[PDB]
RNA sequence: GCCCGGAUAGCUCAGUCGGUAGAGCAGGGGAUUGAAAAUCCCCGUGUCCUUGGUUCGAUUCCGAGUCCGGGCACCA
RNA sequence: AAUUGAAGAGUUUGAUCAUGGCUCAGAUUGAACGCUGGCGGCAGGCCUAACACAUGCAAGUCGAACGGUAACAGGAAGAAGCUUGCUUCUUUGCUGACGAGUGGCGGACGGGUGAGUAAUGUCUGGGAAACUGCCUGAUGGAGGGGGAUAACUACUGGAAACGGUAGCUAAUACCGCAUAACGUCGCAAGACCAAAGAGGGGGACCUUCGGGCCUCUUGCCAUCGGAUGUGCCCAGAUGGGAUUAGCUAGUAGGUGGGGUAACGGCUCACCUAGGCGACGAUCCCUAGCUGGUCUGAGAGGAUGACCAGCCACACUGGAACUGAGACACGGUCCAGACUCCUACGGGAGGCAGCAGUGGGGAAUAUUGCACAAUGGGCGCAAGCCUGAUGCAGCCAUGCCGCGUGUAUGAAGAAGGCCUUCGGGUUGUAAAGUACUUUCAGCGGGGAGGAAGGGAGUAAAGUUAAUACCUUUGCUCAUUGACGUUACCCGCAGAAGAAGCACCGGCUAACUCCGUGCCAGCAGCCGCGGUAAUACGGAGGGUGCAAGCGUUAAUCGGAAUUACUGGGCGUAAAGCGCACGCAGGCGGUUUGUUAAGUCAGAUGUGAAAUCCCCGGGCUCAACCUGGGAACUGCAUCUGAUACUGGCAA
C-alpha cells in the first residue's frame, strides 16, 4: 503493497538506548506525538509501540519495536530498544542499524552501570553520535543535584569515547508531551531540532558491492518470507539475485520486495532500513545473525585474530583473570557467535583490564573483515570489547 | 453459431493454422465440423505454402459461416482469379 | 559427446585398426598393439559370447564416433527401412556428414573430420550445416567457405586420402577442396569385413 | 525396521532420516534401508570409490 | 458479490416482479375454467375459455410461455368442454 | 524472541539440596564342560557438555552461552 | 509403399532329468533422492489435503437505444487584469466525449479440479414424442396511444453494509387498443395472437424554424426453413468379491388428470399383481470415462498426466429465480461450519482462475510482459475488456542436438602402481610443439512472424445526387509483448566447459595393501571366523555420458492363469459313485429359410496421436501435406456349400 515510497528526503537511523523502566518506549510514542503536531502522519502510543502481553504486563520490552518519522530536515527512522539485563542482546540487534543512537536518562537515577553498557556497546558497533534526553525533568526542581548528574553522564561518553561534554544533553518531560502537552513538548522538539544538527547524513556508500546485516525474520502470510536489515553497502531492486550467506550451507534467493514500513520502494539503496523480501526461502533455513551478500565475494571466513581492549570490574569486565579456553558471545552486530580464546605466549590469564591482543575461531562461518569492531559479553556483563587486525 | 476460424498449432515461434469449420463457442483449438484446409505464415517461398479448399468452403458460406476477417483476407489472397 | 580421451587405446582393446590416429604417418606401430589392451594386456581372456556380441558393437561406435543413446536411435531407424536392416543400419553410419568429409580427404581423423563441421567450414549445396551427424540424401555435393579455405590443415590433412583407397559411391574435385556426392553405399563396397550380424542380435533383446 | 549402511553413523534417538526401499535377507523382517546422503543420517566416513551412495561429496582437497 | 455485474442481480430481481405478477393473473383464468368444468356449466366454461384465450396467447408472445405450452393450454382443456358440451 | 527438561565410564543410566564421582552389562583371566553358554570372583578405562567465579575443595550454588527434545509469543 | 515379425540365465541334490516358484538382464516414468554440472532447441511441471487462504488481476461493452454531464479538451455570452483581446475567468450539455443510472447484449463461453457417480455417466450404432439467442434464405408487416420508475432533488435510518418516504422526467423498458396470415386451437366453422425505432447525407418542397420529406445502412415483429448446439429413448459393450441370493411396493403395467420444449411413475387418483434375478438383480468395496499412452512379435496386461471429446463439481447440504440455454466458478436466497470487520445491535467473504502464501509431503515453478499475432465478448467502426492466448522467468524433469578441441610428440621421463625389481603399465597419454575456434564472453550488423486497419485519393455499384455507405487499386505515417531476437561479422585466446556406476558367477572388465564371521557387502546364489578378483583404500580397466546410479511403479522375460499357447496314474490337482433339470454338443437324406457365416457397396468409425511416401526449422527431436489404417458397428443387395431354424 500500500502506497509506494515517495523518494522526497534523505534516510536517517536513530533510536532509544539505556536504563529499564526509563521511559524509552514512552519517549517513542511523545517524540513523534510532538512530531504528528508538526508535519507528517504519526503519534504511535504505549498500547501500540509494546505489542506482548509480557511487555504489557510488567511494563517492559523483550522484541525492538521500530517507529519511523521525518522532520523538515531529513527522513528518519526510530529504533526502540529494551532496557532489561537479560534483554541486551535486543537492544545490540537494534543497534547494528541506528546511524545515531540516542540515550534515554531518568531525572531521578542518571548514569548508571547498565546505562554504561547501553553506551559502550554504542562505540563498539558503530555509532558515533548520542543525543541524551534527559526524561522525568517535570519531576525535579533541585537543579545543584541535577547539573552534577548530568555532567556524570557527559565524561562517561568521554570516558568512552563519544564526545560528551560537546554533546546538547536535552532536558524535558515526556509524560506531557505524548498526551499534547504545549509547554514539555518544545522540550522534545529540542532533541528534534537538535537531531537535524546534531546528527547529519552520512557517508552512504551505494556504490559498493551489496551486503546486509541480518536484523529478525518477519514471515509475511501470503507474500513469503521478509528478512530485516538496513543496507550495510551496496543498492538492491526488485530485480537481483542476493545469497544466503554465513552460520549454515549457504544457500541463493533473489530480491524481490522492499517495505519502508508499508511504503512499496523500488530500489533500496545504502542505508535504507527496511524489510526484505527472499523468494523460496524457508522460517527454518535463514537465521537471525546471518547476512545477504552479492553472489559469491564473500566466502564463508572461519577464524581471525583481533586486538581487544579487556575490561576490568571497573571497567565492565570479569573481576577475576581467566586462563586458555574461556567460551564468551561475540557480538558482530546481530551475529551472537561463541569462540576460543587463543592467548599469545605472555598472557596465561586475563587479568581484570588488560591492553592484549588474542586470536579467535568462531563456531559458525561468517563474513569478516579487518577493523570490525565487537563486543564481548558473558553472564549478562559484557566482559569485553574488540576491533579485528587479522583475518585468517 | 458456425464460424471459420483459425486453429494456432505448431510449436513455439513457428506458427501453423488448420482453416477450420467450426461453433464459434469452442476453444481455438477445442471441437470443430471440419478442418478445411490450412495456413502456413512462415511459408515464404517454396513447394507447398497455402491451401484452401474452396468450393467446400462456399459451401458453409450459404450455410451461414460468419468467415473472421483474417480467414476472409486469405479468401482474399487466394482469389478466383488471383 | 566426444570419446575425447587416449585413441590408441580403443584400437588395442578391439584388436583391429581404427584409423582414429590415421594423420600422417601410415601406421601406428609403437603402442605395442595387440597385446595390452591396459594393465594386464597379458591376461588372454575367454571372451566369451555376450562378450562377442558387445565388442562388435562397440567397435563400430568408436570407428564412428557414436554413443550409445544415439546408436540404437539409429537401429530403431534401421528396422523400419525397407530391404535388410543390417545393410541399412550400415547405411545410416555411414550417411553421417563427419564420415562422407572422412572419405574425402578432408579431416586426416575422423576425429577432425568432426571438428571440420563443427567450425562452419563444411557446406553442401551452398548451405552452411554444423551438425557433424548431418545425413546426407544421395546426389549432393560438398565444399568449403571462402573464410577457413586452406588453413593450412587442410591441405596437410587432404594429403592422406591421396595414399588411401578413395572408394566408389563419392568423386573428389580437389580444385578448390572441392567434392560431390553420388547414390549411397552399398554393404560390399564399405569396410569389407565388419560383421553387423552380431549387432542386430543384440538389439533384439 | 531398516538397515543403516555404511562403516559409522550418526544418530541420537531422533535424528530424522529417510527411508528408502529393498531387503536385506540377513536380518528377519528388514524391508527397507536408510538413506545415507540425506537428511540427518549423513555421508560415511571417507569413502572414495562409489561416493553417490554413502553421500560423501567430491573432496576438495 | 461486489462486481459491476452486480446490475444483472438487481435486474433480474425487478424483472421477477413483473414476472410473478403476469403469470399469477395467466393462471387464475385457467384455474376459473376448472371451477367452471367441475360445476358442468357447459356455456360458462365455454365463456371462461373464450375469456382465457387472448390472455394466455399473449403470455406465449412475449417471451415468456413458450408458444407450445400456452398451445397445449388450449388443445387439452378444449378437449374437455367440448367432452361436457 | 521467551520459557522448561536433559549432555554422566564403551553403552544404559542413579547420586546434589558444598565433602575428593557410583550400578548393570561390558572386556579379559581363572573354575568348567565331549564344546559352548552360564555362574561366581577382581577393576574405571570418567576433561560429570564447555567456561568463570563464591570457596579450604564445585557434578553440586549460581551467572551465561553450545547442542538436543518439547511448548508459547511478535507478524515488512 | 503403408507392423521385415518371438534370445535367456542363476538357484533345491553327491550328481541328473523333470516339475516348480523366487531373482536378474531390457524398455518406460507428471518421477523422488545422492553425486557432478557447459549451452541450446522442443515439451512437462500439486499424481499428497476436493485443506484452509492476504493482495493484485482473471468480464466487460454500446452515446449509432435514452434521460442526462459529475469531470477533462473545445465553442459561445460575459468577466478581468492589462501584452484590451494577451490572459484570468463566472455562466453554459451547445459540440468532442463520458463517470453514476434505465435498457440491449455477453455474464451458461473460454480457464480449473476429479470429490461423487458401477450407471440417471461414457463410447459405438440406430431412433422420434423435441427445442434452438446470435448467423442466414424466402414470404409479409412495421398503425395509434397510455401509465410508471431509476438516475436527479428534499427529508431520514444505520458505525458501515444498506435502505426508506414524497415529488421530477425519458426511451429500442412496460402495457392495452388495432391489425393479422401457408401461425395457434379445432373435424370444419369460427375464435384469438406481434412489434422498435434510430443514425449518415441531401436538391427541391415544407419550416408551430424540434423537424417534417426523400434515399441509404442497421435493427424490430410474425412464420416456415436451413444450419448449429442442446435435451431425450433404445440395443450391445462398460472393475473385484456369491465368504452379498434374493430384491422392490409410486415399485411393474393399465385407464383418466396434471406437468415438461419433449415421450415417460416425471407426478398424482384408482384398478391389475406383478416387474427384475445365476447370460451375477440387489449389497459392499473401489473408480471419472474415451480417442489414447506404456509394454508386448502378436493376442492381451496395465494405465488413461499432458492434447482433445463427454460427464460431474465450484466452502458443505438444499431450493428457486432471470434467461434461448444454468437449477449457474468471479449470480440470489437459506441453514451450517470456518475466517474477518463491528460504535456489539448487525454485517462481509469463498484461489478446485493465473500468480503467490501457510501447511501436507519424498516431491512440482514468477505476487513477469503484452494485448503484436490467433480466438472470444461488445460495437457501424475505430477501438474498449481478455492471468484465453502469445511469450518470457525458474527446475537437467523428459526428449533431441552440440561442444568441452585437432595434428604431432618415444626421454618411450616424473610421480603412482604391479613385479619373477628383468621389466611392464600409466601412455601419444602428458610436457613441449605446429594448427583451430563451434557454444559461451565482449563490441558491431540483422530477417521473419504483419494480415489488416486509419486518413487522404481515383474509379466502380446504389441513389434525385460529382452527398452518404459498399467494393477494387494507390500513397504517407506507421502497429513486435518476444527482443540486449533466428541468423550473420569481428575479436582475443585451448583459453570457461567431465563426471558417475561397475570389474566372483549371472553381466562387459583386475591385481595389491589393510581389516580378520570384526568392520561391512547384497538383486539372486552368497563373501568375509589372517592370504578377499565379492569388504574399505590405491593403481588399471569396463560401461554410460551432461548425465550416471539407487528407490518406487507398469509391462516384459512369465508357455509361473496357457483364446493364440499349460496340466490332472506318482510332481499341485479326476468330485466316492450314479441319476438327471438349466446349459453346451450331436448321425444320415431331400426341400426351404438366410438367423450365424462369406463377398461387394454405401453411411459412419471426429481431429490429432501410431504407420508409408514427402515438405519445412543448419539437422534432429518437433511441426506438417496426402494416403493407409482405425482390426468395429448399422443397412441394403447377392452366395447359401457349412451350422442352426422349419417341414417330411
Ligand atoms: N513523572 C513522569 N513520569 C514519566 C515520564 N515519562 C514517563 N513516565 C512513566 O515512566 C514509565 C516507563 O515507561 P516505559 O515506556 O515502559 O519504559 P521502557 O523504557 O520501555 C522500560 P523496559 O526497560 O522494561 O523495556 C511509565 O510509567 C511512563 O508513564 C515523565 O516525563 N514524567
Amino acid at each position: 503493497s500500500k502506497e509506494k515510497f515517495e523518494r522526497t528526503k534523505p534516510h536517517v537511523n536513530v533510536g532509544t538506548i539505556g536504563h529499564v523502566d526509563h521511559g524509552k518506549t514512552t519517549l517513542t510514542a511523545a517524540i513523534t506525538t510532538v512530531l504528528a503536531k508538526t508535519y507528517g502522519g504519526a503519534a504511535r502510543a504505549f498500547d501500540q509501540i509494546d505489542n506482548a502481553p509480557e511487555e504489557k504486563a510488567r511494563g517492559i520490552t523483550i522484541n525492538t519495536s521500530h517507529v519511523e518519522y521525518d522532520t523538515p530536515t531529513r527522513h528518519y527512522a526510530h529504533v526502540d530498544c529494551p532496557g532489561h539485563a537479560d534483554y541486551v542482546k535486543n537492544m545490540i540487534t537494534g543497534a547494528a542499524q541506528m546511524d545515531g543512537a540516542i540515550l534515554v536518562v531518568a531525572a531521578t537515577d542518571g548514569p548508571m552501570p547498565q546505562t554504561r553498557e547501553h553506551i559502550l556497546l554504542g562505540r563498539q558497533v558503530g555509532v558515533p553520535y548520542i543525543i541524551v534526553f534527559l526524561n522525568k525533568c517535570d519531576m525535579v526542581d533541585d537543579e545543584e543535584l541535577l547539573e552534577l548528574v548530568e555532567m556524570e553522564v557527559r565524561e562517561l561518553l568521554s570516558q568512552y569515547d563519544f564526545p560528551g561534554d560537546d554533546t546538547p544533553i536535552v532536558r524535558g518531560s515526556a509524560l506531557k508531551a505524548l498526551e499534547g502537552d504545549a509547554e514539555w513538548e518544545a522540550k522534545i522538539l529540542e532533541l528534534a531540532g537538535f537531531l537535524d544538527s546534531y546528527i547529519p547524513e552520512p557517508e552512504r556508500a551505494i556504490d559498493k558491492p551489496f551486503l546486509l546485516p541480518i536484523e529478525d525474520v518477519f514471515s509475511i502470510s501470503g507474500r513469503g518470507t521478509v528478512v530485516t536489515g538496513r543496507v550495510e553497502r551496496g543498492i538492491i531492486k526488485v530485480g537481483e539475485e542476493v545469497e544466503i550467506v554465513g552460520i549454515k550451507e549457504t544457500q541463493k534467493s533473489t530480491c524481490t520486495g522492499v517495505e519502508m514500513f508499508r511504503k512499496l520502494l523500488d530500489e533500496g539503496r545504502a542505508g535504507e532500513n527496511v524489510g526484505v523480501l527472499l523468494r523460496g526461502i524457508k522460517r527454518e533455513e535463514i537465521e537471525r545473525g546471518q547476512v545477504l551478500a552479492k553472489p559469491g565475494t564473500i566466502k564463508p571466513h572461519t577464524k581471525f585474530e583481533s586486538e581487544v581492549y579487556i575490561l576490568s570490574k571497573d571497567e565492565g569486565g570479569r573481576h577475576t583473570p581467566f586462563f586458555k579456553g574461556y567460551r564468551p558471545q561475540f557480538y558482530f552486530r546481530t551475529t551472537d557467535v561463541t569462540g576460543t580464546i587463543e592467548l599469545p605466549e605472555g598472557v596465561e590469564m586475563v587479568m581484570p583490564g588488560d591492553n592484549i591482543k588474542m586470536v579467535v575461531t568462531l563456531i559458525h562461518p561468517i563474513a569478516m573483515d579487518d577493523g570490525l569492531r565487537f563486543a564481548i559479553r558473558e553472564g549478562g556483563r559484557t566482559v569485553g570489547a574488540g576491533v579485528v587486525a587479522k583475518v585468517l | 453459431m458456425v464460424t471459420i476460424r483459425l486453429a494456432r498449432h505448431g510449436a513455439k515461434k513457428r506458427p501453423f493454422y488448420q482453416v477450420v469449420v467450426a461453433d464459434s463457442r469452442n476453444a481455438r483449438n477445442g471441437r470443430f465440423i471440419e478442418r478445411v484446409g490450412f495456413f502456413n505464415p512462415i511459408a515464404s517461398e517454396k513447394e507447398e505454402g497455402t491451401r484452401l479448399d474452396l468450393d467446400r468452403i462456399a459451401h458453409w458460406v450459404g450455410q451461414g459461416a460468419t468467415i473472421s476477417d483474417r480467414v476472409a483476407a486469405l479468401i482474399k489472397e487466394v482469389n478466383k482469379a488471383a | 559427446a566426444r570419446y575425447l580421451g587416449p585413441k590408441l587405446k580403443l584400437s588395442r582393446r578391439e584388436g583391429t585398426d581404427l584409423f582414429l590416429k590415421s594423420g600422417v604417418r601410415a601406421i601406428d606401430t609403437k603402442c605395442k598393439i595387440e597385446q595390452a589392451p591396459g594393465q594386464h594386456g597379458a591376461r588372454k581372456p575367454r571372451l566369451s559370447d555376450y562378450g562377442v556380441q558387445l565388442r562388435e558393437k562397440q567397435k563400430v561406435r568408436r570407428i564412428y564416433g557414436v554413443l550409445e543413446r544415439q546408436f540404437r536411435n539409429y537401429y530403431k531407424e534401421a528396422a523400419r527401412l525397407k530391404g535388410n536392416t543390417g545393410e541399412n543400419l550400415l547405411a545410416l553410419l555411414e550417411g553421417r556428414l563427419d564420415n562422407v568429409v572422412y572419405r574425402m580427404g578432408f579431416g586426416a581423423t575422423r576425429a577432425e573430420a568432426r571438428q571440420l563441421v563443427s567450425h562452419k567450414a563444411i557446406m553442401v549445396n551452398g548451405r552452411v550445416v554444423n551438425i557433424a551427424s548431418y545425413q546426407v540424401s544421395p546426389n549432393d555435393v560438398v565444399s568449403i567457405r571462402e573464410k577457413a579455405k586452406k588453413q593450412s590443415r587442410v591441405k596437410a590433412a587432404l594429403e592422406l586420402a591421396e595414399q588411401r583407397e578413395k572408394p566408389t559411391w563419392l568423386e573428389v574435385d580437389a580444385g578448390k577442396m572441392e567434392g560431390t556426392f553420388k547414390r549411397k553405399p552399398e554393404r560390399s563396397d564399405l569396410s569389407a569385413d565388419i560383421n553387423e550380424h552380431l549387432i542386430v542380435e543384440l538389439y533384439s533383446k | 525396521t531398516s538397515y543403516i549402511g555404511g562403516e559409522g553413523h550418526n544418530l541420537q534417538e531422533h535424528s530424522v532420516i529417510l527411508i528408502r526401499g529393498g531387503r536385506v535377507k540377513d536380518l528377519p523382517g528388514v524391508r527397507y534401508h536408510t538413506v545415507r546422503g540425506a537428511l540427518d543420517c549423513s555421508g560415511v566416513k571417507d569413502r572414495k570409490q562409489a561416493r553417490s551412495k554413502y553421500g560423501v561429496k567430491r573432496p576438495k582437497a | 458479490n461486489i462486481k459491476s455485474a452486480k446490475k444483472r442481480a438487481i435486474q433480474s430481481e425487478k424483472a421477477r416482479k413483473h414476472n410473478a405478477s403476469r403469470r399469477s393473473m395467466m393462471r387464475t383464468f385457467i384455474k376459473k375454467v376448472y371451477a367452471a368444468i367441475e360445476a358442468g356449466d357447459k356455456a360458462a366454461a365455454q365463456k371462461a375459455f373464450n375469456e382465457m384465450q387472448p390472455i394466455v396467447d399473449r403470455q406465449a408472445a412475449k417471451g415468456l410461455i413458450h408458444k407450445n405450452k400456452a398451445a397445449r393450454h388450449k388443445a387439452n382443456l378444449t378437449a374437455q368442454i367440448n367432452k361436457l358440451a
